[PDB]
């Protein structure tokens, strides 16, 4: 590793948020990142139970110390999704509108 | 306020509710048929003949019944994880850029007396 944060230490809203900015996009991240990590292809097809398998997979990796942001980006990077990358760090952010 | 960008303009990132099936069938009028079409290409749960059946076991009322369950067809596939952003995406194929904003209801000031 060469940073900090666990993806599965963030709030259940902000996985939601993730889950729905890939929803109206491109043939879900989710096919890409299955891939890089190495993940089995029954395991991708019995994530397809749900209408949304990004979250399955999202979740699914969230159950283990695997699930960091240092290892999610490298596999976002290897599969030219730096895009993705831009859109969550955009919404990981401060703000004061009152 | 949850929201994403899309176009260059923000939108609430959230399940479409009772308002929105009944704003949706008033604003598109026509272009209901078309917003079905597109979500078909963005939605593969939606992807079948559903528009078909909708369009004659709605007949009955009109455009108004005909599209107000069209947008409850994708809350049924899922409405808890399901958003306006695939929605978005079906009005984005026929540049209805000012309806996917007006449809959660941005038309009004924010809070400005109306």
């Amino acid at each position: 590793k060469g940073d900090g944060g666990l993806y599965s230490s963030l709030p259940p809203a902000k996985r939601e948020e993730v889950e729905k900015l890939l929803n109206g996009s491109a043939g879900d991240t989710w096919r890409h990142l299955a891939g890089e990590l190495g993940y089995q292809p029954e395991h991708i097809d019995s994530f397809t139970h749900e209408a949304c398998p990004v979250r399955a997979l999202l979740a699914s990796w969230a159950t283990q110390d695997s699930a960091t942001l240092d290892a999610l980006l490298a596999a976002l990077r290897r599969i030219q999704r730096a895009d993705l990358v831009e859109s969550l760090c955009s919404e990981s952010t401060a703000t004061s509108p009152v | 306020a949850q929201t994403f960008l899309f176009q260059g303009q923000p939108v609430v990132n959230r399940p479409l509710s009772l308002k929105d099936q009944q704003t949706f069938a008033r604003s598109v009028g026509l272009k209901w048929r078309k917003v079905g079409r597109s979500l078909q290409r963005g939605c593969r749960a939606l992807r079948d003949p559903a528009l078909d059946s909708l369009a004659y076991e709605y007949e009955r009322e009109g455009l108004y019944e005909q599209a107000f369950q069209l947008l409850r067809r994708f809350v049924q596939a899922e409405g808890r994880r399901a958003t306006l952003q695939r929605l978005v995406e079906a009005l984005e194929e026929n540049e209805l850029t000012s309806l996917a904003e007006d449809l959660l209801g941005l038309t009004d000031p924010n809070g400005g007396l109306a």
